[PDB]
């Protein structure tokens, strides 16, 4: 989330056992980091 | 040539120069505020 010039990141690693699709289980993401960057954001792209 | 001079001069920093011709190192600290959140701040005191 980019709010008020801060980029929030929340995250959760989780051990799974499937070949495809999202699991069914509920689990809440915790605050990872929070960055005071000030920039506007409208698009993004993944790095591989 | 005449009317056509190289634009830079070099200082004659002899050790026996009068004080007006001694070298001085200078630093200029320029502060600024934008709409980005503040990131440089003075230290905060704690009581016991």
């Amino acid at each position: 989330k980019n709010i008020d010039g801060y980029f929030k990141i929340y995250s959760k690693h989780t051990p799974i056992n499937l070949v495809r699709d999202l699991p069914q289980g509920f689990s809440a993401l915790e605050p990872l980091v929070d960055l005071p960057i000030g920039i506007n954001i409208t698009r993004f792209q993944t790095l591989l | 040539g005449f009317n056509c001079y190289f634009p830079l001069q070099s200082y004659g920093f002899q050790p026996t120069n009068g004080v007006g011709y001694q070298p001085y190192r200078v630093v200029v600290l320029s502060f600024e505020l934008l709409h980005a959140p503040a990131t440089v701040c003075g230290p905060k005191k704690s009581t016991n």
